[PDB]
């Protein structure tokens, strides 16, 4: 995280202070598909 | 305001194209930071003399 700011100032000298390096994001663990709790009568057609 | 995320929600398909407009993404941050930096200079000189 220190090296990425020096690429923002383009300089090898980094003046005393606070600099804003590229943002970070939290990333998703998993997908959650949810559909409510008919059925097609394939037991009534095929059987 | 993060241009990359604002314009392109979390998606590289849009993120790639944004690279073609160059500094438009960054220089806004430079503008906003330019504001927010001095916003404390205002309060600096007004209240703390």
């Amino acid at each position: 995280p220190l090296s990425e700011t020096k690429c923002t100032l383009k300089s090898f000298t980094v003046e005393k202070g606070i600099y804003q390096t590229s943002n970070f994001r939290v990333q998703p663990t998993e997908s959650i598909v949810r559909f409510p709790n008919n059925l097609c009568p394939f037991g009534e057609v095929f059987n | 305001v993060d241009c990359t995320m604002y314009i392109c929600g979390d998606s590289t398909e849009c993120s790639n194209l944004l690279l073609q407009y160059g500094s438009f993404c960054t220089q806004l941050n430079r503008a906003l930071t330019g504001i927010a930096v001095e916003q404390d200079k205002n309060t600096q000189e007004v209240f703390a003399q």
